[PDB]
């Protein structure tokens, strides 16, 4: 979908982003 | 002739001193009707479960992870029972119960240790001695862990605290 | 596994029981989750 | 004498590190009562399968035939809007491959009753890249890995599109805790 | 020098609160006696000395690298597109998305894929009698009979000393929020 593996900002929420949002909350 | 803990009771015939931390203690004969591998793998279990529960009801409450809300740990059972992580964790804890039933087949036949699950991925015991130690260790620990948590469950029903607020005030 | 167990268990009486129940328990679960099969559907 | 794999565990009997991917490990004593041959058999047969359905299951996302039929990038929803006949011949082929290429003995009674039959040897080689003798063992013991990697990874990956009704790539991209 | 017995070989133990372990050959270079969880006795110790000396040399890359680029050394015209800050985690993120990152990962991973995982399959499954960490690569001639040790345990120990620093450079920007030096 023309994003990355991870620190998206938009309508890409990752399994990385996921766990980094998991781990900084 | 008589036991090595209670003087005043007879030697449990069944207690030989085979298995590290015997002290002649069966005073209901359960050893006498019983398979003594199966109440030790019973004891070793139960302790075993005891000692992580401890350390739980220590750790869980000084640290809690961040995906997860802030409650005790006897709501966090009622909590995990809806949300699903408790049916994960029984889940798991079956699958490796089932590995658990046929090591306790193996043990019936005379064939592995109530408690050897060949599990020492650090190699903490070297030779036999300190192997012997740490089995005389790791009973003991196993009996006061098993008091302690019922002491911490049954503390937290009664007072509505978890251990270390008790600690700090009465 | 005790071999003498494991040939109780191979006995008629108890292997009868546990397929009947295995067949029953295949009966009901199809028709729990695909109920008033009266007909094959066309 | 005891099981490398389980190391508490009592090494399982015929279990001889023959077989590719022997470790010994048969906790629940299947190649006790039952014979080897058609486990092994049985075994390459579902991780060839699901190398397949694995392999099925990246792919279709990424790539489609032309068609509205089968523009769908999850797979359980490509099950049910591809045309149905196609996915019956596919049915009756797969029937009919199992049909001559276990040489019409198809049971537990008369598979290997030919002492030259192999477990999981159904003569299939059609570049023939088996015709070196010391990459063999080597050969046999990665398909036997890739095929129970492919079983693990097919199984995850169909519930995981049960609980999350995404293809799996996407799903991993635009993932949603449950 | 290889100076077995004082550096390394059998009976030499750098932290003898934890004995040496019998499993220790003294062959491989860096051993100084110091396998407490006795690890050595059941893994193959070929893998993992080649798995250590691979880490190290990967984090004297890490630790070269990571000074050059927090001090300011910058390649030219390389400030502009990756940003004027000097940041490593902002320097990693610009620089995957600038596709430079991507670039690096691709030619490293077939470099790692095409010679490295036969050299360790051939050194593992015996067919080459290679040494772990030997990739044959002396460009410039600089050990012919040195190669024993004053090379070989100056290196593993760098790695190591590169391992710890890394992490601590690493852990430091996560807290303090600011790059080294
Ligand atoms: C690899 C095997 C595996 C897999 C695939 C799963 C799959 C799942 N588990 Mg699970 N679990 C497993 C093994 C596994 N479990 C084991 C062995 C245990 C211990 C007995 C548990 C205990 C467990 C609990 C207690 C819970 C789950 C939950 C879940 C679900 C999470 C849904 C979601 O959005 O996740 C999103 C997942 C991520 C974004 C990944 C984050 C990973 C974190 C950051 C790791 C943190 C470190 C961790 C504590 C280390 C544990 C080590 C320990 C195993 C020794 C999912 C069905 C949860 C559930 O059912 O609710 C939906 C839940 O509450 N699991
Ligand atoms: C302190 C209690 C204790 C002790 C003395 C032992 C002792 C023993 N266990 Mg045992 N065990 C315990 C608890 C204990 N166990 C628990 C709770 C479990 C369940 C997980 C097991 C599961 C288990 C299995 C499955 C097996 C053993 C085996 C053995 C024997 C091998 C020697 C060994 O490695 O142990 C030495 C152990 C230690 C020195 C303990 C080290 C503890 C360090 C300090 C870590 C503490 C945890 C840390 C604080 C948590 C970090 C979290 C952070 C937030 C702080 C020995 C008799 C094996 C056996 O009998 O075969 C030979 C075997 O197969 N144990
Ligand atoms: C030989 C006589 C006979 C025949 C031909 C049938 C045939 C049928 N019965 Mg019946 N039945 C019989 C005797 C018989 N029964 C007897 C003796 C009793 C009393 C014990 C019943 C009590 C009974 C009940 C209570 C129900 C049926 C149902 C059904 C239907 C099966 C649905 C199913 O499993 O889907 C197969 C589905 C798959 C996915 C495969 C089918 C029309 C069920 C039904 O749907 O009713 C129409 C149902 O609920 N039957
Ligand atoms: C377990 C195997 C398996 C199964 C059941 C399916 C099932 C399906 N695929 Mg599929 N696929 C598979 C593997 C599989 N795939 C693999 C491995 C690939 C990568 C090459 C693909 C690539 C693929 C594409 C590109 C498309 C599908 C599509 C479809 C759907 C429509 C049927 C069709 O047109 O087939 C198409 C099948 C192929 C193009 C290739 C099939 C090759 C198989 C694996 C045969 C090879 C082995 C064969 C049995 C010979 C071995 C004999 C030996 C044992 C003796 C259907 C749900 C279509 C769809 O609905 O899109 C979502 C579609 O467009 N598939
Ligand atoms: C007996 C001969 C025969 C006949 C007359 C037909 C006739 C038909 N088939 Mg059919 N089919 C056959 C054999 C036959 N098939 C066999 C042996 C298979 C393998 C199981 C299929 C699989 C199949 C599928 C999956 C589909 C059809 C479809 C169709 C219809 C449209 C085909 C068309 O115009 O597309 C012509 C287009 C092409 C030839 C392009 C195909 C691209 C390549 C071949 C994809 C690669 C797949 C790969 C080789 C699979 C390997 C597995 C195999 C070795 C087992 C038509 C009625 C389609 C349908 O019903 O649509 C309405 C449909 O979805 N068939
Ligand atoms: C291997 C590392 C490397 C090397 C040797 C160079 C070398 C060079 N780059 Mg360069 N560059 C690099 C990496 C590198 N770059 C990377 C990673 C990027 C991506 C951000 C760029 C982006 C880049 C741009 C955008 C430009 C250069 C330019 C230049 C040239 C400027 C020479 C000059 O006039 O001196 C100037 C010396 C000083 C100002 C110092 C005082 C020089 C050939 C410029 C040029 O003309 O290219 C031909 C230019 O516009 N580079
Ligand atoms: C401390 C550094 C160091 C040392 C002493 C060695 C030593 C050795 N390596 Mg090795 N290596 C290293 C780092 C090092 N390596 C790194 C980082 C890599 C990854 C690129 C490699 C990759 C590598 C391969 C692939 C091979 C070797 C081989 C060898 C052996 C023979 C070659 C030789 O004598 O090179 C020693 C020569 C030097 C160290 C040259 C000096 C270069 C200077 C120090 C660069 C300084 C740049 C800069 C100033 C750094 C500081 C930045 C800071 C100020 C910010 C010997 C055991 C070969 C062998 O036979 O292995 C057994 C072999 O095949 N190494
Ligand atoms: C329900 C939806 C449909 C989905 C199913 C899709 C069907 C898939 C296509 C069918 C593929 C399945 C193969 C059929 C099973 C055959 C099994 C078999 O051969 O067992 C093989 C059995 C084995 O039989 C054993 O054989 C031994 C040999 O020494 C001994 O004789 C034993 O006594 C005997 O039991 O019998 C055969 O040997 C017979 C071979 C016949 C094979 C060709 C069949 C011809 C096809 C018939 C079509 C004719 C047209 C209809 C007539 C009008
Ligand atoms: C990821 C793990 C990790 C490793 C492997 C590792 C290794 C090394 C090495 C070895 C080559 C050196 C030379 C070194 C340097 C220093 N580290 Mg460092 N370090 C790690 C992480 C932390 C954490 C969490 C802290 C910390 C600290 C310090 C301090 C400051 C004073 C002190 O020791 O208290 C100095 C000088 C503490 C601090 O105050 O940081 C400012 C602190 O809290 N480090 N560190
Ligand atoms: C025999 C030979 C033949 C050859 C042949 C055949 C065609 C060989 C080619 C084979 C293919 C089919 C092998 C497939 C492997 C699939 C698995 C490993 C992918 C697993 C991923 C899993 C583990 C993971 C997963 C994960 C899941 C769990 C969660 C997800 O969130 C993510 C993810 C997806 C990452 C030829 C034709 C050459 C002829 C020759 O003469 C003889
Ligand atoms: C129900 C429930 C839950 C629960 C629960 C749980 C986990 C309950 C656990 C209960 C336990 C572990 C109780 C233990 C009691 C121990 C006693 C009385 C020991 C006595 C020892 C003596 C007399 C020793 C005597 C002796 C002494 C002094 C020394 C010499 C020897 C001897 C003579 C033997 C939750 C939390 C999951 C929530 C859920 O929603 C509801």
């Amino acid at each position: 979908d023309g994003c990355g593996a991870y620190a998206n900002s938009g309508s890409c929420h990752t399994f990385l982003d996921e766990i980094g949002d998991a781990l900084k909350a | 002739d008589f036991s090595a803990a209670v003087p005043f009771l007879k030697r449990p015939t069944n207690l030989d001193g085979q298995y590290i931390g015997d002290v002649g203690f069966d005073p209901l004969g359960f050893s006498d009707v019983f398979d003594l591998r199966v109440l030790r793998e019973a004891e070793l279990k139960h302790g075993r479960f005891a000692m992580l529960a401890t350390l739980g009801f220590i750790v869980q409450e000084l640290y809690t992870f961040p995906f997860f809300p802030k409650m005790a740990p006897v709501d966090a059972h009622d909590y995990f029972v809806k949300q699903g992580g408790g049916s994960q964790i029984i889940f798991w804890i079956s699958f490796v119960e089932l590995f658990g039933v046929v090591a306790l087949f193996e043990t019936l036949q005379g064939k592995r240790e109530p408690g050897d699950f060949a599990f020492d991925p650090l190699g903490l015991a070297k030779d036999e001695a300190t192997l012997e130690r740490y089995r005389l260790a790791e009973v003991k620990h196993a009996r006061l862990a098993m008091i302690a948590i019922g002491g911490f469950i049954h503390q937290y029903w009664v007072t509505k605290q978890t251990v270390l607020e008790q600690l700090g005030n009465f | 596994m005790d071999s003498n167990f494991l040939k109780y268990l191979s006995t008629a009486p108890v292997l009868f029981t546990v397929w009947l129940s295995f067949t029953a328990s295949f009966i009901i679960e199809a028709n729990r989750f695909f109920p008033d099969m009266l007909y094959f559907p066309m | 004498a005891k099981s490398k794999a389980v190391p508490f565990l009592s090494q399982p009997e015929a279990l001889d590190g023959s077989m590719a991917g022997d470790v010994g490990f048969d906790p629940f004593g299947f190649s006790s009562n039952f014979d080897l041959k058609w486990l092994r058999e049985a075994e390459l047969k579902h991780g060839r399968i699901c190398m397949l359905a694995a392999t099925g299951c990246l792919v279709q996302e990424v790539v489609h035939l032309p068609g509205e039929a089968f523009s769908q990038k999850m797979a359980l929803n490509a099950w049910a809007a591809a045309p149905r006949g196609g996915m019956i011949s596919i049915l009756v082929a797969i029937g009919l491959i199992e049909l001559i290429s276990n040489r019409f003995a198809l049971t537990a009674t008369d598979m290997f009753a030919n002492p030259n039959r192999v477990p999981g040897d159904l003569g299939f080689d059609p570049l023939s890249l088996g015709g070196n003798g010391a990459n063999r063992a080597r050969m046999e013991l990665a398909e036997i890995t890739h095929g129970r990697a492919a079983m693990m990874g097919f199984s995850g990956m169909v519930h995981q599109m049960l609980v999350s009704k995404q293809a799996p790539i996407e799903q991993l991209m635009h993932f949603k805790a449950v | 020098l290889y100076k077995d017995g004082k550096m390394q070989g059998k009976g030499v133990n750098i932290i003898p609160v934890f004995a040496r372990p019998d499993s220790l050959d003294g062959t491989i270079p860096g051993d100084q006696g110091f396998d407490p969880f006795g690890f050595s006795s059941w893994v193959n110790m070929k893998f993992v000395s080649e798995a250590e000396i691979k880490h190290g040399r990967l984090a004297m890359l890490a630790f070269a690298g990571i000074m050059v680029e927090s001090i300011g050394i910058s390649f030219p015209g390389a400030t502009s597109i990756l940003g004027d800050s000097k940041d490593i985690f902002e320097i990693h993120n610009k620089a995957v998305e600038s596709g430079a990152m991507g670039q690096i990962l691709l030619w490293v991973g077939f470099i790692e894929a095409c010679v490295g995982v036969p050299a360790m399959n051939e050194m593992l499954s015996g067919e080459t009698s290679r040494m772990p960490g030997d990739f044959g690569f002396d460009p410039l001639g600089l050990g012919k009979g040195d190669k024993l040790a004053r090379k070989q345990l100056v290196e593993v120990t760098n790695g190591r000393l590169a391992m710890l620093a890394v992490s601590g450079i690493v852990h430091h920007t996560i807290i303090t929020g600011k790059g080294p030096l």
